[PDB]
């Protein structure tokens, strides 16, 4: 190359460690409890329970429960894993076969 | 009397320079990954700005060769004992020159005007050595340094400049005389103010007015610059507007442009690698939209620049290094002379000029038509009427004196509305 | 805002706020021995839209050299029978109770001031088997404060109850799921025995305007409390005050 | 708990376990500068605005033997020479510094090494001088007149 | 501005021969119309250039045209407009994009060093100045010479400026009464 003076690509200060926070001794959610209680309702008259400032996890979530399918929407399912949230809303009802 | 004015014209502006990948992208992965298939676009953004950049250079070169084109000093030459011509004091102009000084410093008038511009080419330096710990906690300087958009110094430095400006300034006062066309400064003075129309003998009559007139006119221009005055709100509206644009600049990085958010860490940290393109699709669009109209405007207005830039040569040249016979050029009509100071980013002209004070109401002929039908005209007067006898006077002072060969000019005929005089075979 | 300090700035916020330059109205009744059944009429029984903004003024009454703080108390509601929800907010002298119950609501509801009881009963629903409740919970005021804020409003099934009672900006009291919409408030009318012009000279107010979702230009002090406010599609001063985001 | 400015950005918060509040900054980004002469084997560097202690210890632990802090910032592989100067130069870096290139000839043959680049001072321009007197001489001026063209 | 054919911004491919070779028209154009956006951008950009470059140009040849007027047709009364000062005259030659000036100028190559004055006061206090040179001493007699040139000669009319009185710091001459 010829002589110049030339601005090379942007670094960044590489970061030395972690600081990670989380509030200890809070209560389950237990969202299992509620999903596979003997009482189920219409669409009717579809419930809700909120949920918040407890501990979940999913594996053991989808493991207490008999999933047929589980998708999500404008999120993705290995983001939740490690994530904080103000709450969660959980509705349920049960499908009428033809619908 | 003689009336003082300054003139600010402005030579240079800022040098932007912008890292376009980190603008967009930031310190992301992800997003660089994606602004690659985009090809050549920051490429161009750079070769853009760093033509701008090498513009400005070259018109700053050009204006320190005006400044110092043959001008020739003597090496006796000390600022610390030479600083006072034919009772005008120029030392409020002078910086520091000779062969013991040490050049790193300004005039005091330049010391004036740049402690009331807070950004000029030292004080973004200043500035930017402080992001390293924010010097109070923050600035917007420092946060737009880290987005990639960062102001480079000048290739000369300030002191530089204000020491060409010193050595056209005495290279008017001393007896090399190379900007006062080979003459003294009085005596430079005393002719520009009778090729006015005025008599040599009242400006030999009156040199130490004309002196004392001289130092009144430097000290209100010295004591001036106090929150009205045009030469500063001229300097300061282009800080002004440097600031305003870098700072709609950075805010294009908060505006979602119909993504879900405008932060990158937010769509990282909620969507996979398929859907999370189409998010950061939209974003690196906005943003390279908003580059190429930051681009856009920059080139346009480096044009306005030089051409001031032009203008100021012009001027340097014609009315600060020798005088020249165009009228209504430099100042206003009445011009006598010009010198020249540094300013942020341009050049400050002082005009010196010729102002009447008094009037007179007098009875004037154009021309005479004396005895075998000739005719004479006044050069640069008017031909009176004083105890019934034809003298001449100067057309901007009022002063009789008798009709001489060096007063007329002659034609072999006259004009039919000459008046006539049969009496005049004078001097 | 939620959990978060703002600090010297201003700052463009779209919320549930009230529409600069429309109408208050004060809804508060006093009776002492009859009822007027016009009282119970929609010129007062009014439409809950989106929700109310209440200036609320806080009486207060002196029997033996002590405080008594009183004002009226506001129901919120659809249809008013029990098979329905509505929300009952009242003051207890310093005690806010605050309900969200399945009511048998009487046709001409009034509460009667304790301090210096009335003529009348205090009789606002009658219901000797203990309704269903979706809410119930008591909240502590100031009883030495002049006036008392509150926004009430609704949005996907959801109430939200804000308010003050040091200073005019309002902050989070509760939220309620209900899962239906509501239509009608009411300000319900206080019998008292002393209140009026021969008595102590004091009265009852109780001014409601509506809210609906429009943007302000809000300004925060040094200390992060809300100072001034502008409505931005009030008048062509706003307007230029919200597109230069100055209030000078 | 959290504090939060006009643009939406997390600024500043306060511990839920401790009760102690912080303020948060981000942390550096930049640049460096490489100035390149043709056939050489490695360009100068300059970090604008930076001093060396912070160039050393928090940005690059690579082996860099020449370094000088100078007025435009960190100065890696290049020799500080400010008191000499030149009148042409094809590597400006600003504020009046150039960076110059000079190869050990073999007469030049520098055993201790360094490095080729040079950081010197740009001065492209400079008047005449004369030899005369600046005040009068018995009344007359001293001056210097052309005797052949 | 040709190297932008080869950007894929952010299509499956800079080609439209391979999209067209594998794509139906339903699922073609989702992909056409990127490039086709990126292209017109390209465009847009280069045009604005353009647009900005034509100004540049158009000051320097105005500045040529007055070159052309008031140097090399005529020669200005203007000093430091045309070379350097000792400029005497300048020629014009045709350049590929643009005009080659060559500028003629007095060029002294030796000095010597003389003592001058800047005036002269007469009897019956008449002053005179020199006209573009200086009064210098030889033999012990005034003499004119000129500013560029060492040559002394006579003081004459032609030589001076009158002028009815004369300035305060002028040298005293009461023998000149001269040609
Ligand atoms: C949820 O809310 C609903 C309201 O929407 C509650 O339902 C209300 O329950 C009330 C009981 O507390 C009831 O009040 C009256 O009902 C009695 C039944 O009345 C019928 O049978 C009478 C037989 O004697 C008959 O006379 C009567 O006819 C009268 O009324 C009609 C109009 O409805 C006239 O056309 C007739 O000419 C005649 O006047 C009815 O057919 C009634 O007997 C009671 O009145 C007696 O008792 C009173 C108190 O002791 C006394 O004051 C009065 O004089 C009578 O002696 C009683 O007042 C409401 O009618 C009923 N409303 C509806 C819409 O059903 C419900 O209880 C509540 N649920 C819960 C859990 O709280
Ligand atoms: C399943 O849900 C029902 C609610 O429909 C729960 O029943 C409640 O049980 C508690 C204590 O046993 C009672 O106090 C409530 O009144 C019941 N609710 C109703 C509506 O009657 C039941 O406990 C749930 N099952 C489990 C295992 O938790
Ligand atoms: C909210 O406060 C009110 C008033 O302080 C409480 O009502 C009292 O409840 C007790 C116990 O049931 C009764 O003995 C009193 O007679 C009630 N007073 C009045 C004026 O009604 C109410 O219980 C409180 N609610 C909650 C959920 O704590
Ligand atoms: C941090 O501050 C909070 C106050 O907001 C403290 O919480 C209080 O703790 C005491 C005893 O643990 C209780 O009696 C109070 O009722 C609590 N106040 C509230 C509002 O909940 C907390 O203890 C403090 N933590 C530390 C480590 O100092
Ligand atoms: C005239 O000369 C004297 C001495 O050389 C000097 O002090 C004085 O200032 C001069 N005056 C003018 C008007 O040049
Ligand atoms: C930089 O910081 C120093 C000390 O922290 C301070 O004195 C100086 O004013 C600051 N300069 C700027 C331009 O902020
Ligand atoms: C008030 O806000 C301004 C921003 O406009 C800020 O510079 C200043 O420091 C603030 N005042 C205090 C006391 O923090
Ligand atoms: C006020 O005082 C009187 C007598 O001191 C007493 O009878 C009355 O009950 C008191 N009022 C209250 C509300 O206790
Ligand atoms: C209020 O209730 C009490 C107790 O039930 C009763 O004695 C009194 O008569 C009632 N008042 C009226 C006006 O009915
Ligand atoms: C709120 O209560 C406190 C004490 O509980 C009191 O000092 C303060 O004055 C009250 N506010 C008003 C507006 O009276
Ligand atoms: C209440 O107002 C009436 C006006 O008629 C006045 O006479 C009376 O003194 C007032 N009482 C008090 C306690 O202010
Ligand atoms: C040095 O650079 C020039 C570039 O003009 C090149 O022609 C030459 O081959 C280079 N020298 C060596 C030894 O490669
Ligand atoms: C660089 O050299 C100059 C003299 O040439 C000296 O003044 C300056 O302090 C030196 N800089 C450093 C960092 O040693
Ligand atoms: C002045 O600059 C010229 C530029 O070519 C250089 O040749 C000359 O040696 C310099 N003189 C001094 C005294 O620095
Ligand atoms: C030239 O300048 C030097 C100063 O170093 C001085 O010593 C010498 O006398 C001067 N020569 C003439 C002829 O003035
Ligand atoms: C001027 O210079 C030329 C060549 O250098 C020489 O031939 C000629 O004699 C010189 N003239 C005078 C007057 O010295």
């Amino acid at each position: 190359p010829n002589t110049g003076v030339y601005d090379l690509s942007g670094f960044t200060v590489k970061p030395v460690a972690t600081v990670y926070r989380r509030i200890p001794n809070l209560p389950d959610c237990d969202i299992d409890n509620w999903l596979n209680n003997v009482s189920v309702p219409s669409p009717l008259n579809w419930e809700r329970r909120i949920f918040s400032n407890c501990n979940f996890n999913l594996s053991t979530l989808l493991r207490l429960v008999h999933v047929d399918s589980f998708s999500c929407n404008n999120l993705d399912k290995s983001k939740i894993f490690g994530s904080c949230f103000n709450s969660i809303t959980v509705d349920k009802f049960a499908i009428p076969n033809r619908r | 009397t003689i009336a003082g004015h300054e003139e600010f014209i402005q030579t240079s502006s800022p040098k932007v320079t912008i890292d376009c990948s980190a603008f967009v992208c930031s310190n992301y992965a992800a997003c660089h990954d994606l602004l690659s298939e985009y090809g050549t676009f920051c490429d161009n953004i750079n070769s853009i700005l760093n033509e701008v950049n090498d513009l400005l250079d070259i018109t700053q070169l050009q204006v320190a060769n005006a400044l110092m084109q043959g001008v020739t000093l003597s090496s006796n030459l000390n600022t610390n004992l030479h600083s006072d011509v034919d009772n005008i004091d120029f030392k409020s102009l002078l910086g520091c020159l000779g062969s013991q000084c040490g050049s790193s410093s300004r005039s005091l008038l330049e010391d004036l005007l740049f402690n009331k511009v807070k950004l000029s080419d030292v004080g973004f330096v200043e500035a930017y050595n402080n992001c390293t710990g924010g010097s109070e906690i923050r600035d917007l300087l420092c946060v737009q340094s880290f987005n990639g958009i960062k102001v480079l110094p000048p290739i000369l430095s300030e002191t530089q400049i204000s020491g060409y400006t010193t050595a056209a300034t005495v290279a008017a006062m001393f007896p090399p005389w190379s900007a006062a066309a080979g003459v003294p400064f009085s005596l430079n003075v005393q002719y520009r103010i009778n090729g006015l129309g005025v008599t040599m003998d009242v400006l030999n009559k009156n040199q130490k007015l004309i002196a004392n007139a001289f130092n009144k006119a430097l000290l209100s221009i010295q004591n001036g610059f106090t929150a009205t005055n045009s030469a500063l709100a001229k300097i300061q509206s282009v800080v002004n507007a440097n600031a305003q644009a870098l700072n709609s600049l950075l805010q294009q990085l908060f505006n979602k442009f119909g993504a879900i958010s405008s932060s990158l860490q937010e769509i990282l940290s909620r969507l996979d690698p398929p859907e999370a393109q189409v998010q950061i699709d939209r974003l690196i669009n906005g943003r390279l939209t908003a580059l190429n109209a930051y681009v856009s405007q920059q080139l346009s207005d480096i044009t306005l620049i030089k051409a001031g830039a032009s203008r100021a040569i012009e001027k340097v040249n014609e009315c600060v290094k020798s005088q020249s016979p165009r009228i209504n050029f430099c100042g206003n009509g009445n011009h006598i002379l010009s010198l020249v100071q540094n300013a942020p980013y341009g050049l400050l002209f002082i005009h010196f000029s010729y102002k009447p004070t008094s009037f007179k109401t007098v009875l004037v002929s154009p021309g005479l038509c004396l005895s075998g039908d000739r005719g004479i005209a006044p050069k640069q007067g008017y031909f009176i009427k004083q105890n019934d006898s034809w003298m001449f006077t100067g057309s901007s002072y009022y002063y009789p004196e008798p009709i001489s060969d060096k007063n007329v000019v002659f034609m072999n005929s006259c004009s039919v509305n000459f008046t006539k005089a049969p009496f005049i075979y004078l001097n | 805002v939620l959990n978060r300090v703002y600090l010297n700035t201003t700052l463009l916020f779209t919320g549930y706020f009230p529409k600069s330059g429309a109408n208050f109205r004060d809804l508060a009744l006093k009776g002492s021995k009859y009822l007027s059944t016009l009282w119970y009429k929609p010129p007062f029984l009014s439409d809950f839209n989106n929700g109310i903004f209440s200036k609320v003024k806080n009486t207060k009454l002196y029997v033996n050299n002590t405080l008594y703080s009183e004002f009226s108390t506001i129901v919120i509601g659809s249809v008013f029978v029990n098979t329905s929800y509505t929300i009952v907010v009242q003051p207890h002298n310093g005690i806010l109770e605050i309900t969200a119950c399945q009511y048998t609501m009487c046709e001409y509801p009034h509460t009667v001031c304790k301090s210096k009881g009335s003529i009348r009963n205090e009789s606002w629903h009658i219901d000797s088997s203990e309704p269903l409740c979706l809410f119930k919970k008591n909240f502590t005021y100031n009883v030495s404060a002049d006036w008392l804020y509150f926004h009430f409003y609704q949005e996907r099934g959801v109430f939200y109850a804000y308010y003050a009672d040091v200073g005019m900006p309002t902050t989070f009291l509760f939220s309620l799921y209900l899962g239906t919409i509501l239509s009608h408030y009411y300000v319900m009318p206080l019998t008292c025995k002393a209140i009026s012009s021969n008595t102590d000279n004091e009265t009852l107010e109780y001014w409601v305007t509506p809210l609906s979702r429009r943007q302000y230009l809000l300004n925060f002090d040094e200390h992060g409390v809300i100072t001034n406010a502008v409505d931005c599609s009030s008048s062509f001063l706003s307007e230029i005050q919200c597109k230069t985001q100055s209030f000078a | 708990n959290l504090l939060y400015d006009s643009n939406g950005n997390i600024i500043g918060f306060k511990d839920f376990l401790t009760n102690k509040t912080y303020t948060i900054l981000p942390c550096y980004s930049g640049r460096v500068s490489a100035a390149f002469y043709q056939n050489s084997s490695s360009p100068a560097l300059l970090y604008r605005n930076l001093k060396c202690s912070y160039v050393l210890n928090n940005i690059s632990f690579i082996s860099q033997p020449f370094y000088f802090d100078s007025y435009l910032g960190c100065v890696l592989n290049a020799v500080n020479l400010t008191s000499y100067s030149v009148s042409s130069c094809d590597l400006r870096m600003g504020s009046g510094f150039c960076i110059d290139y000079a190869l050990p000839s073999s007469g030049s043959a520098s055993r201790g090494i360094s490095s080729p680049y040079r950081f010197v001072t740009f001065e492209p321009f400079n008047v005449s001088f004369v030899n005369d007197s600046v005040e009068t001489v018995g009344g007359l001026f001293e001056i210097q007149i052309p005797t052949n063209f």
